[PDB]
């Protein structure tokens, strides 16, 4: 991409804070490259940082700076979930196509499909977003998809 | 300082042993070898050298005063370490606190944590940051 | 539709549909069929839904299971019930299918359509519905108006050939015991009946057509483990029709019929009926003319299997076989001719052997052979213990004698059921003017069992070149759906495969044309086959190979693989040379070419199995591509030959490829709405907010090239293997969006986090910071002075 100016100031001050926390020593371990970029604002798959060099555990590869600007711009490349994309896939579980699938289903899409999610990082999505189900135990997943695209601070 | 300055007086006049008004080598390697314990010869000169001119009161509370300055205060303290206790239980866990200290931020070395928590208040592995801020800051 | 009353006529034919539509609730989201293991399938509704994995309740005991979302079939809503034609239901799936021909077939009723096919499920009891009074009710009648019935396939034939002034065929196929033969009787005697001429001895046209089914049932049928009348021969018969519209005339070609039953038989089995017949004492006096004890027991040529048939009354059957002969027109000498020859063979199995070169252990037996097949029996013995060739004497064995009695037996029987079709077909053949003809076709369907050899190849092959001719109207049945839809395939390709099959089977240098060249040759044997067969295809051709892992246990020796339309069949090649090639004694031939008894001579008057079938099967073929076809499926309900009882595994099996629409390489095509339904997810992002546009749209994002399908009004068509194509994407893409969502999730949680990692940074530096300060003023000289004297004021 064709970084400006501004946003390459908001990726070293992100980069620093970062680098603060495993250890003031300009470099950032590369288990933590993932969670920089979302930081700011990209939404990447974990695929695509173990690609631009992202690493699976703590201790074991660091990065400086200028090693970074390169694996952000490439992140920057891939592809990014729109509403409608998020839509027909829980369509695809819809049966009654009402806009409703139970709360354990969600779980298990969550969970067991795709790049899989915790079920602590369920719990804590869940939580945030103040997702409740109804009496039946089922949940409107357009409101749940509306509220994760929107951001904590909505 | 307010409180403090009397109490950095009388001990002036403890430490001034031969009673003049100016604390001079030979006032420190008496009342030192008092209680115990004098510098060395060279130790003294040094401890004296840090005050460009006769040792009077003023230039005492000097040294002390812009030795003492720069920190914060008690509450801002306190309150660093209450950003780490979201329970707000007054306590950190040990293997947290310690975490913390010398795995980031500006990483303390094995001899700063060794002397950090010597006399650190703990108790069933949680560490009381607030006796501890009180005790870092004098009480 | 049609009306029709309280008339008994209809009692097991109508569907009165509201004495009968008159009590239980139905959701198409909810009510589903799921897989069975004991009733192929089972009613059930949906509780709830975890991903691929489906929980349902099982209507008929409440129990709960789990089903693979795959599995799961649609149900068809209840006013489709026992519906008449299936091509009419919203669904026509395996499961639903399976449920109407079962709710129909409980309910007593055994015809039901499928668009222009008619199925048949064996009743395994005689019904009241092939009366003159049914007859009366069906004359002229279409489809629509009159409940399903097989004399509406024939008399619908009947009024195309007469108005579309062409030759019809009705093609009834099925397993055997699925009922063929029965309902190839009903089609022939409903023509007779309807069409018949205008206005013991010998009867008219239309009964000799009917009384010729006795004799050659007499002569090719045999109880088997499957079927108690089986048919061990195919047979094709003609009615030709004149200027008026009525029977003309009409002739029969036969074809594979069972050489080897004539002197073998299986555990359960029997011999052709006609030698029951001949030893039931049904008419006392023809046993001297034939030389035989009434008791078949006792000849070693028909007691190998079972003697007795539940349902088969040998006695009274020899007496219609016989009168059905008179009725044909056969002298009582060439009646008795054909009694006396078939009571030779009983004789011939009888004949004893004693322990290098054979002896007689007798000559009792001979003796009647010889007798009824007017020849010196010494001569006979002769040339049978030592032929005289071309003289050339040779010296036969034990065995070699015992194996040139059995192929005597067989070549005489086999010469005689020949003969009497000939002689039917003389009868039949009145010289009358006529126009158009409407063949009937009943042959035994593919088979797959645990030893295959000759006789299987032979049937098989001949289902091959039927398959095609079928396949070749459904290709028409295709091309008009085209054009209905507004569209066109300029270029396809459907069927080289099956050509492939068959020209490995037939060209001159195939499997058969090997076999009779190796034939002509009295050197060669079965590895020598096995050679040629081998040298010429064996990785040489991807239908011919070599046999792999057992299929099924018990499963026989086999010597190379044949890649058939419906499936692999292992074939073994031994005894195959003498087979083909008729293997009697040309010495004993001799002699009966000179008997005393005119049938015999003629039988012997001075050219193989496959190069005879070749020549029959051409010209079925010929004929029936110079036809409109009429398809019945004939499907057997149960192995137990029980009425009203269903075997789910067992009709599913046979729904699974024969037109009725429960493989081919076809343009797949989907209605739009499911299309949209199931596609949409491909191209999300150019979906507005019409099933039509929606799924134009969405081929137009994937860019599909435009010569992979086709826009029809109601359905989009795909290339084969396209379909299959998208639903791999379709995986791909359900799985990375998934992904994407998740991606979004894991950026919201740590952008959650973000401002007290921002807030702790400051609180850490200020512990660090102020730690730091604490220890170093902690390690200062004047501080620790001071440390000292605090104490003391
Ligand atoms: N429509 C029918 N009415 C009465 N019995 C039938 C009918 N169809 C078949 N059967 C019974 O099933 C047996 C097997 O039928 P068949 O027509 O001989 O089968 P296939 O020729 O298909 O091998 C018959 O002998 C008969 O007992
Ligand atoms: F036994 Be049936 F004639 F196929
Ligand atoms: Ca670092
Ligand atoms: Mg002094
Ligand atoms: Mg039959």
């Amino acid at each position: 991409p064709k970084l400006s100016q501004d946003e390459i100031d908001d990726l070293k001050d992100v980069f620093e804070l970062f680098d603060f926390w495993d250890g003031r020593d300009g470099a950032v371990d590369a288990f933590k490259l993932g969670d920089v970029c979302r930081c700011l604002g990209i939404n990447p798959r974990n695929e695509d940082v173990f690609a631009v060099g992202g690493t699976h555990k703590m201790g074991e590869k660091s990065l400086p700076f200028e090693e970074f600007l390169p694996a952000y711009e490439g992140l920057m490349d891939c592809e990014q979930g729109t509403f409608a994309d998020y839509m027909e896939a829980f369509k695809t579980f819809d049966r009654e196509g009402q806009g409703f699938i139970s709360g354990a289903e969600l779980r298990h899409v969550l969970t067991a499909l795709g790049e899989r999610l915790s079920d602590e990082d369920v719990d804590e999505i869940i939580k945030l977003t103040d997702l409740q189900e109804d009496l039946e135990g089922n949940v409107k997943y357009e409101d749940f998809v509306k509220k994760v695209m929107a951001g904590p601070y909505p | 300082p307010q409180k403090q300055i009397q109490e950095m007086k009388e001990a002036f006049s403890m430490i001034d042993v031969d009673r003049d008004g100016f604390v001079s080598k030979e006032d420190i390697k008496a009342i030192s070898e008092q209680l115990g314990r004098a510098p060395d010869d060279k130790e003294l000169t040094a401890m004296l050298k840090e005050a460009p001119g006769p040792l009077n009161f003023t230039m005492f509370l000097s040294i002390f005063s812009d030795k003492l300055s720069g920190t914060d205060s008690e509450e801002t303290i306190r309150n660093a370490f209450a950003m780490f206790d979201e329970q707000e239980t007054k306590k950190l866990n040990i293997e947290y606190i310690k975490d913390l200290l010398e795995n980031m931020g500006d990483n303390f070395n094995k001899d700063e944590m060794r002397m950090t928590f010597k006399e650190a208040p703990v108790e069933g592995g949680k560490f009381d940051y607030v006796k501890f801020t009180a005790m870092i800051k004098g009480s | 539709m049609n009306i029709d009353f309280s008339d008994p006529d209809f009692q097991y034919l109508a569907v009165d549909r509201k004495k009968l539509m008159k009590t239980a609730a139905f959701d198409g989201k909810k009510n589903c069929w799921v897989p069975d293991e004991k009733e192929g399938f089972a009613s059930a509704e949906i509780q709830s839904s975890k991903g691929d994995e489906i929980t349902v309740k099982i209507v008929a005991d409440s129990s709960t299971r789990t089903v693979k979302k795959d599995d799961i079939q649609s149900m068809n809503p209840p006013k489709f019930e026992k519906l008449e034609d299936m091509a009419n239901m919203t669904y026509l799936n395996e499961a639903s299918v399976l449920y109407n021909l079962r709710s129909r077939y409980t309910s007593g009723l055994i015809y039901t359509y499928s668009g222009l096919f008619c199925i048949a499920v064996n009743p395994y009891r005689r019904l009241p519905i092939y009366t003159d009074s049914v007859i009366a009710k069906y004359r002229g009648k279409r489809k629509t108006e009159i409940p399903p019935h097989l004399f509406s396939v024939a008399d619908n034939a009947y009024q195309n050939m007469v108005t579309d002034r062409e030759n019809q065929s009705c093609l009834i196929t099925g397993e055997s015991g699925a009922g063929k033969t029965e309902n190839t009787k009903k089609v022939i005697m409903y023509l007779a009946k309807v069409a018949c001429a205008v206005k013991k001895k010998e009867g008219s046209l239309e009964d000799q057509i009917i009384q010729a089914n006795p004799v050659l049932e007499a002569y090719g049928n045999a109880k088997t483990t499957r079927n108690n009348n089986s048919s061990r021969f195919g047979k094709f018969i003609r009615i030709h029709f004149g200027p008026t519209g009525k029977i003309a005339g009409a002739d029969i070609e036969t074809y594979l019929l069972e050489k080897s039953r004539v002197t073998y038989q299986q555990s359960a089995e029997r011999n052709y009926h006609i030698f029951y017949q001949i030893c039931s004492n049904a008419i006392p006096e023809l046993n001297d003319v034939m030389l035989v004890t009434p008791d078949s027991g006792l000849y070693s040529f028909i007691n190998q299997g079972c003697l007795t048939v539940d349902n088969i009354d040998d006695v009274e059957e020899f007496k219609l076989c016989d009168e059905a002969f008179d009725i044909l027109g056969f002298t009582k000498e060439e009646k008795q001719s054909m009694f006396k020859c078939t009571a030779s063979i009983l004789h011939m199995g009888e004949m004893k052997f004693k322990q290098e070169q054979a002896e007689s252990d007798g000559t009792a037996e001979a003796e009647k052979v010889a007798f009824l097949c007017g020849i010196n029996a010494g001569d006979l013995l002769k040339a049978l213990l030592k032929p005289k060739v071309k003289m050339v004497t040779k010296g036969q064995n034990m065995n070699q004698v015992v194996n040139s009695v059995g192929a005597l037996a067989k070549s005489l029987y086999d010469r005689m059921f020949n003969w009497l079709v000939r002689r039917v077909n003389k009868t039949l053949d009145t010289k009358a003017k006529r126009n158009y003809y409407i063949g009937v076709l009943d042959i035994a369907g593919f088979e797959i069992f645990d030893f295959n050899s000759f006789e299987q190849l032979c049937i098989n092959y001949t289902n091959e070149r039927l398959q095609q001719f079928f396949n070749h109207h459904m290709f028409i049945l295709e091309q008009e759906e085209y054009k209905k839809e507004g569209i066109a395939w300029e270029f396809i390709d459907f069927g080289m495969d099956l050509q492939m099959c068959i020209d490995l089977i037939e060209k001159p240098m195939g499997i058969l044309s090997i076999l009779e060249e190796e034939c002509m040759f009295p050197k060669a044997d079965d590895k020598s086959f096995q050679d040629k067969l081998y040298q010429n295809h064996m990785g040489k051709n991807r239908m011919f190979t070599k046999p792999g892992k057992p299929t099924r246990p018990n499963q026989g020796p086999a010597h190379f693989e044949l890649h058939h339309y419906a499936g692999n069949v292992p074939y073994s090649i031994t005894g195959w040379l003498e087979k083909n090639k008729d293997p009697i004694n040309e010495n004993v031939v001799a002699l009966l070419g000179a008997s005393k008894e005119p049938l015999v001579a003629e039988l012997f008057k001075a050219q193989t199995i496959s190069a005879v079938h070749r020549e029959s099967l051409n010209k079925l073929m010929k004929n029936l591509y110079s036809t409109h076809p009429h398809f019945v499926r004939c499907i057997i309900p149960n192995e137990l030959k029980q009425p009203g009882l269903v075997d789910a595994e067992l009709v599913l099996h046979q729904l699974q490829c024969n037109g009725v629409l429960e493989r081919k390489g076809f343009p797949s095509r989907l209605i739009y709405s499911e299309f949209k339904q199931r596609y949409s997810i491909l191209a999300p992002n150019a979906i507005p907010q019409d099933g039509k546009t929606v799924s134009e749209k969405i081929l137009a994002g994937l860019q599909m090239d435009p010569a992979e399908y086709r826009l029809g009004t109601t359905k989009v068509f795909f290339k084969a293997g396209v379909l299959g194509n998208l639903e791999e994407m379709r995986d791909e893409r359900l799985s990375k969006i998934i992904s994407m969502f998740q991606a979004h999730i894991r950026g919201y949680l740590i952008r959650k986090a973000y401002k007290k990692l921002q807030d702790q940074r400051i609180g850490l530096s200020v512990i660090q910071r102020n730690i730091r300060k604490w220890l170093v003023l902690r390690n200062w000289q004047w501080w620790k002075l001071y440390s000292k004297v605090k104490p003391l004021l």
